[PDB]
Protein backbone atom coordinates (compact mmCIF):
# COMPACT_ATOMS: atom_id res chain seq x y z
CA UNK A 1 0.00 0.00 0.00
CA UNK A 2 1.50 3.62 -0.05
CA UNK A 3 -0.18 6.71 1.36
CA UNK A 4 -3.23 8.50 0.23
CA UNK B 1 -5.26 11.11 22.22
CA UNK B 2 -6.73 10.01 18.60
CA UNK B 3 -7.49 12.56 15.28
CA UNK B 4 -10.72 10.42 15.65
CA UNK B 5 -12.09 8.97 18.60
CA UNK B 6 -14.89 7.88 17.12
CA UNK B 7 -13.69 5.11 15.17
CA UNK B 8 -11.32 3.99 18.28
CA UNK B 9 -13.60 0.66 18.63
CA UNK B 10 -12.49 -1.95 16.71
CA UNK B 11 -16.11 -3.44 16.10
CA UNK B 12 -17.42 -0.36 14.24
CA UNK B 13 -13.96 -0.17 12.26
CA UNK B 14 -14.62 -3.54 11.57
CA UNK B 15 -18.60 -2.79 10.35
CA UNK B 16 -16.89 0.14 8.02
CA UNK B 17 -15.82 -2.35 5.25
CA UNK B 18 -18.77 -3.70 4.46
CA UNK B 19 -17.86 -2.91 1.01
CA UNK B 20 -14.98 -3.47 0.47
CA UNK B 21 -13.71 -4.51 -2.11
CA UNK B 22 -10.60 -6.61 -1.48
CA UNK B 23 -11.74 -9.00 0.75
CA UNK B 24 -9.66 -12.11 -0.59
CA UNK B 25 -6.82 -9.92 -1.03
CA UNK B 26 -6.60 -8.13 2.42
CA UNK B 27 -9.01 -8.91 5.22
CA UNK B 28 -11.03 -6.23 6.53
CA UNK B 29 -10.73 -8.08 9.54
CA UNK B 30 -7.00 -7.34 9.41
CA UNK B 31 -7.33 -3.69 8.52
CA UNK B 32 -10.28 -2.58 11.52
CA UNK B 33 -7.33 -4.94 14.03
CA UNK B 34 -4.66 -2.58 12.51
CA UNK B 35 -6.28 0.27 13.62
CA UNK B 36 -8.41 1.24 10.08
CA UNK B 37 -11.75 2.18 8.61
CA UNK B 38 -12.97 1.83 5.10
CA UNK B 39 -13.32 5.43 3.98
CA UNK B 40 -16.01 4.23 1.28
CA UNK B 41 -13.96 5.39 -1.65
CA UNK B 42 -12.31 3.01 -3.48
CA UNK B 43 -9.71 1.09 -1.29
CA UNK B 44 -8.48 4.09 0.96
CA UNK B 45 -8.42 3.04 4.49
CA UNK B 46 -7.46 5.72 7.34
CA UNK B 47 -5.85 5.17 10.64
CA UNK B 48 -8.62 6.52 13.87
CA UNK B 49 -5.61 7.49 16.09
CA UNK B 50 -2.83 8.93 13.82
CA UNK B 51 -5.45 9.51 10.50
CA UNK B 52 -3.05 8.39 8.34
CA UNK B 53 -4.63 7.25 5.13
CA UNK B 54 -3.20 4.14 2.34
CA UNK B 55 -4.61 2.80 -0.86
CA UNK B 56 -3.56 0.89 -3.53
CA UNK B 57 -3.42 -2.02 -1.40
CA UNK B 58 -1.72 -5.51 -2.92
CA UNK B 59 -2.37 -8.92 -2.68
CA UNK B 60 -0.48 -10.14 0.72
CA UNK B 61 -0.28 -7.04 2.37
CA UNK B 62 -0.08 -6.73 5.84
CA UNK B 63 -2.40 -3.92 7.54
CA UNK B 64 0.15 -4.03 10.69
CA UNK B 65 3.44 -3.97 8.30
CA UNK B 66 1.73 -1.28 6.52
CA UNK B 67 1.10 1.07 9.31
CA UNK B 68 4.62 0.83 10.70
CA UNK B 69 6.14 1.51 7.39
CA UNK B 70 4.20 4.70 6.67
CA UNK B 71 3.10 5.98 10.13
CA UNK B 72 6.37 4.51 12.73
CA UNK B 73 4.87 7.13 15.01
CA UNK B 74 1.58 6.85 15.85
CA UNK B 75 0.69 5.71 19.05
CA UNK B 76 -1.87 3.29 19.06
CA UNK B 77 0.68 1.51 16.40
CA UNK B 78 3.26 1.49 19.68
CA UNK B 79 0.87 0.98 22.63
CA UNK B 80 -0.55 -2.18 20.11
CA UNK B 81 2.64 -3.79 18.48
CA UNK B 82 5.46 -1.99 20.75
CA UNK B 83 8.58 -0.71 19.55
CA UNK B 84 10.92 -3.50 18.87
CA UNK B 85 8.21 -4.43 16.08
CA UNK B 86 8.12 -1.37 14.74
CA UNK B 87 11.95 -0.67 14.59
CA UNK B 88 12.11 -4.59 12.68
CA UNK B 89 10.32 -2.94 9.70
CA UNK B 90 12.82 -0.15 9.63
ZN1 LIG C 1 -2.09 5.08 13.10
Amino acid sequence: AVPI
Amino acid sequence: GPAFPGMGSEELRLASFYDWPLTAEVPPELLAAAGFFHTGHQDKVRCFFCYGGLQSWKRGDDPWTEHAKWFPGCQFLLRSKGQEYINNIH
